């Protein structure tokens, strides 16, 4: 086993049906239908001496925490004490030895001709390499291309409620800090269920859905604790993240750095609250809604959201924010 | 993204 060629992991039927959706420093994102269900494929370069896309290759023991936290966050959606379906499930992980097949290369070329990419052409890579394959379940369209597609303010309220509830269960269960909620990292999926079930510490509750479901992805820079041991990544020696400008998302990194005195190994749940603040900032300024604001009740909820935005920062944690702020009662 |  181990480094098998991509033929076994990806048979011809799935290769011809791959559409390429996203990109990043990590690697590639592909979409295909397998077992009569659309599944997401993420493939990354591993254990190479070469330099690609402005960074050298990553090494295996540094990518192990990624899969550990992914499989741990996947499993909690079945636990009886604390449960929610706000995460993406793990299907399979393997290792691939070889080069890049031409079909998905032409698919990337199609994407580049349509919208474009900021990375290099992955055609120089030889047979002797290794690769990593990630199978995730389809989430939908992220918030970044859905700016002109939301229904009204009630949908926004439900979105914030679902995000806050999911993070609350995450913290109450596994003491989680994910730290990278930029608005291109939340997934929306159409649904028919009218209400959602979430239980924290053995007490159940229900949330209106308005026909949408929310999930979180891209946990490459998260922290977790389990059975006295702590899993995370130390980023205290690379400062290009804290030199950003032009957006509040660039500022929040330096803000949490100020908060945690440059100690990434501590549990500071307040860090998530600033991310919720940032998300609320986008929902009030960088959004356009189909429906106007004429109905008095929707004016009321608009005032509620404004007060929530301006008075969240006095609050301690996500769970306390869930059980204390006036929005959710 | 994470890095500008």
């Amino acid at each position: 086993k181990g480094p098998v060629p991509f033929s076994h992991c990806l048979p011809t039927e799935k290769l011809q049906r791959c559409e390429k959706i996203g990109e990043g420093v990590f690697g590639e994102v592909f979409q295909t239908i397998a077992d009569h269900t659309p599944v997401a494929i993420k493939i990354i370069a591993i254990e190479g001496p070469d330099l690609v896309n402005g960074s050298h290759q990553k090494t295996f023991e540094e990518i192990l925490p990624e899969i550990i936290i992914s499989k741990e966050l996947s499993l909690l959606s079945g636990e009886v004490c604390n449960r929610t379906e706000g995460f993406i499930g793990l299907n399979s992980v393997h290792c691939v030895q070889g080069s890049y097949p031409p079909l998905l290369l032409k698919a990337w070329d199609h994407y580049n001709s349509t919208k474009g990419s900021a990375n290099d052409r992955p055609d120089f890579f030889k047979d002797d390499q290794l690769f990593i394959v990630l199978e995730f379940e389809f989430g939908g369209i992220d918030l970044e291309q859905m700016r002109t597609k939301l229904s009204s303010l009630a949908t926004a309220k439900s979105i914030l409620h679902q995000l806050t509830a999911s993070l609350a269960v995450a913290e109450a269960s596994l003491r989680f800090e994910h730290r990278d909620l930029h608005w291109g990292n939340v997934l929306l999926k159409k649904t028919s269920l009218k209400k959602l079930h979430y239980t924290l510490n053995g007490k159940s509750s229900t949330i209106p859905s308005c026909g949408l479901q929310v999930s979180i992805i891209d946990y490459t820079l998260s922290r977790l604790e389990r059975d006295g041991i702590v899993v995370f990544c130390d980023v205290s020696m690379d400062e290009d993240l804290f030199t950003g400008d032009g957006d509040y998302q660039f500022d929040i990194y330096r803000l949490m750095k100020k908060e945690n005195n440059n100690r990434w190994g501590e549990y500071h749940p307040y860090s998530n609250v600033l991310w919720l603040h940032y998300l609320t900032d986008k929902m009030l300024k960088q959004m356009t809604f189909k429906t106007k604001c004429n109905t008095p009740a929707m004016k009321q909820i608009k005032r509620k959201i404004q007060e929530f935005h301006r008075t969240m920062l006095n609050f301690s944690s996500a769970t306390d924010l869930l059980c204390q702020h006036s929005l959710f009662k | 993204r994470t890095k500008q």
